[PDB]
């Protein structure tokens, strides 16, 4: 009867903000595809997400939950682009509030990710979100899961030297530094020397070839300078 | 009654200079054509029009008098410009027509007001005659971004992309190209998802038919 | 050796340099060192190095896409732009080096790139847009007919039809709803373990469901890994949807 009662609202009233919310109170659902097919033509992201979010409680035998989760992540991401396009379609304050609501939706997306983080974890969300740009959401997701492996590479590629140094300071592997310290030293030897000195747990045997390369580069720079010609060389020697 | 208004109506040299001065500026979001006309009038005549405007204000319901005044203004036209003073917002008193004057020199607001699915590539080609080193490119980008939802046809999109400038930095059009590519990818993904959902529904129907076959 | 190399100058040996890389295995590291040397002194020898060692240089080609276009003056010195269009851009496009959006962003990272390369990119984008439009039109044309046929078949099947109105179990059972079968309570047996209501317990342990779930999970993981490696290199899209179309929702 509850399903039949919501059918009349869906067919005529079409107020899915309340009808589907009332339809969301259903315990067990069987015609999910039939309901989704009608809702698909409506193209209402919020209504589709409301039914999908409740359906996520049906744990079943895992596995397929990721497939449902992938659509859930895409639906919110697709809604953000539609909202962003609508926000960019200006030709006001409520839209700015909607943009704030989009940030709240982004906060809701973070809240949705935080709640079921262990449920949905396949690294496919990173690939899914990469194609649509929006690096802020990717950075938030990377902050959510403590890996920092891709975060360090993203920071290095972007060029945030201070942020990259701060991230590397926390990392105690000492192997990534021993691998990629050359570029960091070339970019800013002054800060890199202090970071290496304070970091500790870094054998002087490592980066010996890197030290020689830095000395050669400093000499090449000094080939056409007089006063501060050996300044990078002075920093390397001091280190 | 209306005889005095006819006498008032009975009672175009610097207009060309003002139009040229306005056309000299090439700002994407400068003052509107009506705004520019009002600014020029303030710098400047309109007192007699204001006296007529006082009668016009009292003629908020005199439709016949409004039509007569519009006809008189048409017969008393000055460079086909001064009528805008008499009809600041009365273009329908006497749309496919303002572009002759509104879009003549420059009017971004009028361009958006009279924009449409068709007659879009011609407007871009006409605006491309600015011949500025980078101001023309900036104006074109602003015009494209302002009404980016207007272009929704594949043929129209291809035609618009074909006539892009060939001496412009890729950075200026990078945002537009990325947005177009993202929109196309999203449309393709939505079509694929709809096709997959239809296939799933067809599979469900086939399963129901197979169950019915099993049912006797 | 370092002192001798510093003293030595005006020596050109591309083949000898590759063989003199100590371990001579870190090709990517050698390419990065060559790029750093070009940053110190770029004499267009990067093109010669790429020509001499082009295998597995996809990452090297991607790096060179920005190394050779870092500076407008350097690009002009680097055979202007014809060489990049003929060799760099063409090979990268034909070898599926990366996504079109990634290449566009990499190009936009600079600020002094002429529109001739942007003109070639626009031609490629026009071709891609035509292909996408054709694919979308074909998909919509197929989908409309498929939906119409499916709706007609479902309507005919429903009109065609132990005959009381009831929903039969989709795993090999059927009963009349008015015969008290509907709303049997008992917590619905927790969806009856995703199976039809057997109305009896035969024991005999329970491992078929676990085996099926394990097989499904293994198949999904293997398909995803193989697609990311070979088929769905871009993303799980058009592959996750393909798996969904197989009937992962079940509801049987």
């Amino acid at each position: 009867v509850k399903l039949s009662k919501a059918m009349y609202l869906f067919h005529t009233a079409k107020d899915f903000h309340s009808a589907a919310q009332t339809l969301g109170s259903m315990k067990d659902l069987s015609h999910f595809g039939e309901i989704a097919l009608n809702f698909l033509q409506i193209k209402d992201y919020n209504d589709l997400n409301v039914i999908l979010i409740k359906q996520l409680d049906n744990v079943p035998w895992k596995s397929t939950q990721v497939v449902l989760s992938s659509w859930i992540i895409w639906n919110f991401m697709k809604q953000l682009n539609d909202i962003e396009l609508k926000i960019n379609t200006t030709k006001e304050d409520n839209l700015l509030n909607w943009n704030l609501n989009l940030k709240e939706k982004s906060n809701e997306l973070t809240k949705f990710l935080e709640s079921h983080l262990e449920k949905l974890d396949n690294e496919t969300v990173y690939q899914i979100m990469s194609k649509q740009n929006r690096q802020n959401e990717l950075l938030i997701f990377a902050s959510l899961i403590n890996d920092m492996k891709f975060l360090l590479s993203f920071w290095i590629d972007q060029g945030n030297w201070y942020e990259s140094l701060k991230i590397l300071l926390t990392i105690n592997n000492h192997d990534l530094v021993y691998k990629y310290s050359l570029i960091l030293l070339l970019n800013s030897p002054e800060a890199t020397v202090s970071t290496w000195m304070k970091i500790k747990d870094l054998d002087p045997n490592k980066l010996i070839p890197t030290i020689l390369k830095f000395f050669t580069n400093w000499q090449n720079n000094s080939k056409l300078i007089t006063n501060i010609s050996e300044y990078p060389e002075n920093y390397s020697l001091t280190y | 009654s209306k005889f005095l208004f006819n006498y008032y109506l009975a009672k175009w040299s610097i207009l060309g200079d003002f139009i040229k001065e306005y056309k000299d500026d090439f700002a994407y979001d400068k003052t509107d054509i009506t705004n520019f006309i009002h600014i020029k009038l303030k710098h400047s005549f309109s007192k007699y029009y204001e006296k007529c405007e006082n009668l016009k204000s009292e003629n908020e319901k005199d439709d016949e008098f409004i039509n007569f005044t519009f006809d008189e203004i048409s017969k008393i036209d000055k460079e086909h410009i001064l009528t805008l003073l008499f009809f600041p917002n009365e273009l329908t008193n006497w749309s496919e027509e303002l572009l002759k004057i509104y879009l003549s020199f420059n009017d971004f607001r009028s361009v958006e007001k009279y924009i449409g699915k068709q007659n879009l590539v011609a407007v871009m080609k006409q605006y491309l005659d600015i011949s500025s080193l980078n101001y023309s490119v900036e104006l074109v980008t602003n015009l494209l971004q302002r009404n980016f939802e207007l272009l929704d046809d594949t043929d129209i999109q291809l035609k618009i992309l074909e006539t892009i400038p060939s001496v412009f930095p890729v950075q200026t059009i990078s945002e537009l190209l990325l947005k177009v590519l993202i929109k196309y990818q999203e449309k393709k993904e939505e079509s694929n998802l709809r096709k997959c959902l239809l296939k799933n529904q067809i599979s469900i129907s086939d399963e129901l038919s197979r169950n019915f076959d099993s049912q006797g | 050796s370092h002192m001798d190399q510093s003293s030595a100058s005006a020596k050109d040996k591309t083949k000898i340099d590759i063989a003199s890389f100590a371990n001579d295995n870190p090709e990517m590291d050698l390419l990065s060192t060559f790029r750093a040397m070009t940053l110190n002194e770029e004499p267009s020898t990067c093109l010669k190095f790429l020509e001499k060692y082009g295998t597995e240089e996809p990452k090297l080609l991607q790096v060179a896409l920005s190394y050779f276009v870092s500076n407008k003056l350097i690009f002009k010195e680097m055979g202007g732009n014809e060489v990049l269009k003929e060799k760099v851009l063409r090979p990268i496009i034909e070898g599926e080096r990366m996504p079109l959006l990634d290449i566009i962003k990499a190009l936009s990272r600079t600020n002094v790139a002429h529109f001739g390369l942007i003109q070639d990119i626009i031609i490629d984008h026009v071709k891609t847009e035509d292909t996408e439009i054709k694919r979308n039109e074909k998909l919509i044309e197929s989908y409309d007919k498929e939906l119409k046929e499916k709706n007609k078949k479902l309507k005919n099947t429903i009109n065609s039809d132990l005959d009381i109105p009831v929903v039969f179990f989709k795993c090999g059972h059927i009963y009349h709803q008015h015969c008290l079968n509907e709303e049997e309570d008992t917590l619905e047996s927790e969806r009856k373990l995703f199976k039809c209501p057997k109305c009896l317990v035969d024991l005999e342990t329970s491992n078929k469901l676990f085996e099926a779930q394990h097989e499904v999970v293994e198949k999904n993981d293997l398909l995803n890994f193989a697609l990311n490696s070979e088929e769905g290199s871009r993303d799980r899209f058009k592959v996750i949807t393909e798996f969904l179309g197989r009937g992962a929702i079940s509801y049987s």
